């Protein structure tokens, strides 16, 4: 992914490709689009946004009062 | 050791102020409190923290009474008044080591509080209630702390037009308890009816025979009840009956309280409105009606519009407005530091410590916002020397009423006084 | 108990990815506690996440694409 974003803004590429995934069944690095693993955008956006919502409320507690 | 018993209460009081200090501002740190009954509540409001904290310390409970009067009078600053109270207690710790009796410490706070008000009014811009353009933008900024934003534009003239009718002139204290926020299920935020006469909490009779509407009603046309046969008896006499009146509204209706009495239901409400009381002794009590679909709508809206009425209440009792964010507290500490040489004796040293105790409020605002503590405070004394009230919060639409800053210092002078005046405590029953 | 309501929030709507949300929120708390020795203010940590969260969605929206590679390649074949 390092060399994939170097030529990305230049709008020109030769051996640089994006969307490199991880295939644990065959133990090799292949694109998840052709591998058959696809997920919707709504599931990923709401999962990342809600993950930070619960993390803020934890860091804001400096005191625990229990009777 | 009569003084050592009081010093133990001062240290316990400073620990409570330091806990609330982290909760100041919208970026402050929340506090988790677990009640003995099992209820788990959390929030940054200092009034709700001290209410459910169940403090068993006798002196520390004074902050609860001050926070209750802070919301009842000014309506804002319940968190900042606790920090200002703990600042005078921390400065008084070094005063006891020098052999200073708390009477001089308490008496000097009366002259320091009255002097701080006169200095604050010199830099404050006096405003009048006849200008409706200033009151709209004043209440709209208080609604920016809630989820409702685009729908808050129509809520600004609702609170402004209600106070101006009952403001008149030289009204002094204006009780907001007479203004009731009606929360009903259904509707939207943009749908609101003022109904300046009065608004009840209950519906009408859904049975047969009830007129539900009457013209020129008080020969009793309409009655209130705190049998099915009694409804049929009064139906022939053309007498409207409204039962199931809440006990909490009994004292409310005895204060504010007809040309026309009708029942208008937008959606599902089935509410009766009254207009044109025209009573000589009784004034024009207005009850605000709030409509919403979900329960979280009318709830968060209730606390948002209540704080907006408190800001307007401050302008009615005391005219003028200042910029918030600890801006005036910096210049007050600068003027009192130079004027401290005009005094003589032990009281002269108190003016120097009183100026340093006022800088804790702007310092906490810079700490809870992530900015450097000491670095931002140094920039306040630098910019406020050449300019006056120019730092820019006016462009950011941050306006704090002058009565909040005045009541915060006034209530702190009486709160710290009631502390140091207690030299001992014993079991009394 | 905050993670309990967080797990039920994803199940009542998306119903998938609840395990990945807990792991992300767990690592953020471990790295935030290490910044205490660095004198890092927690609000700056919170503000740094809110600013990066809105900018990360814009970067994700740039690489999003609909169903493609229908001619010359195969996509939905390897799913089944």
């Amino acid at each position: 992914h390092a060399a994939s974003q170097m030529a990305k803004p230049e709008d020109v590429k030769r051996r640089s490709y994006r969307n490199y995934g991880l295939d644990l069944i065959r133990g090799k690095i292949v694109d998840e689009i052709h591998a058959g693993v696809l997920e919707p955008t709504i599931s990923k956006v709401k999962s990342l946004k809600s993950a930070l919502e619960a993390c803020v409320a934890i860091l804001r507690i400096d005191t625990m009062i229990t009777v | 050791k009569p003084q050592e018993v009081r010093k133990a209460n001062i240290i316990a009081a400073r620990s409570v102020a330091d806990a609330i200090r982290t909760s100041l501002g919208p970026k402050g740190m929340d506090k988790m409190i677990k009640t003995s009954r099992g209820e788990i509540i959390i929030s940054n409001d200092g009034h709700t923290i001290l209410k459910q904290m169940a403090i068993l310390h006798p002196v520390a409970r004074m902050l609860v009474e001050v926070s209750a009067a802070q919301d009842s009078e000014a309506g804002d600053g319940t968190t900042s008044v606790v920090i200002l109270t703990g600042a005078l207690l921390g400065a008084a710790e070094r005063l006891l080591n020098k052999g200073i009796h708390p009477t001089i410490i308490a008496d000097s706070f009366q002259s320091a509080a009255k002097r701080s008000v006169d200095i604050l009014l010199e830099m404050c811009h006096k405003v009048s209630l006849s200008d409706r353009e200033q009151l709209v933008r004043a209440a709209s900024t208080s609604l920016s702390s809630k989820i409702v934003s685009q729908y808050s534009s129509f809520l600004a003239p609702l609170a402004v037009d209600s106070v101006l009718k009952i403001s008149d002139e030289n009204s002094k204290n204006v009780d907001l308890n007479d203004i009731r926020l009606v929360k009903k299920v259904g509707g939207t935020i943009d749908d609101t009816e003022m109904i300046d006469g009065v608004v009840l909490t209950q519906t009408a009779i859904k049975s047969a025979g009830g007129p539900t509407r009457k013209e020129k009603a008080k020969k009793c046309n309409v009655l209130l009840i705190q049998n099915d046969l009694a409804l049929h008896f009064l139906s022939k006499l053309n007498i409207m009956v409204v039962k199931d009146i809440e006990r909490e509204e009994i004292e409310f209706l005895s204060k504010g309280l007809a040309d026309l009495v009708e029942e208008i239901d937008s959606d599902g409400s089935k509410i009766v409105r009254v207009t044109g009381i025209r009573n000589n002794n009784a004034r024009p009590t207005v009850s605000v009606v709030i409509r919403g679909a979900n329960n979280m709508i009318i709830d968060e809206t209730e606390r948002s519009l209540h704080d907006a009425l408190c800001v307007i209440r401050c302008l009615v009792k005391e005219r003028g407005l200042i910029a918030g964010g600890g801006a005036p507290e910096i210049e007050i500490s600068r003027r009192l530091s130079k004027e401290a040489r005009s005094m003589e004796g032990v009281q002269a040293f108190i003016w120097q410590e009183f100026a340093s105790a006022l800088e804790v409020i702007p310092t906490t605002l810079a700490e809870n916002a992530g900015l450097n503590s000491i670095k931002v405070v140094t920039e306040l004394r630098s910019k406020h020397e050449n300019g006056e009230l120019n730092d820019n919060t006016y462009e950011e639409h941050i306006l704090q009423p002058v009565l909040v800053s005045t009541s915060a210092i006034t209530l702190a002078s009486e709160c710290v006084k009631s502390i140091l005046r207690i030299d001992d405590i014993a079991f009394s029953r | 108990k905050i993670l309990v309501e967080l797990a039920q929030q994803q199940d009542r709507e998306i119903g998938d990815g609840t395990t990945s949300v807990v792991i992300i929120a767990s690592e953020l708390l471990k790295r935030a506690n290490e910044l205490v020795k660095n004198k890092i203010h927690p609000t700056t940590i919170i503000t740094g996440f809110r600013v990066a969260l809105r900018e990360a969605i814009r970067f994700i929206n740039e690489v999003l694409s609909t169903s493609v590679d229908t001619l010359g390649k195969e996509t939905l074949i390897n799913i089944a």
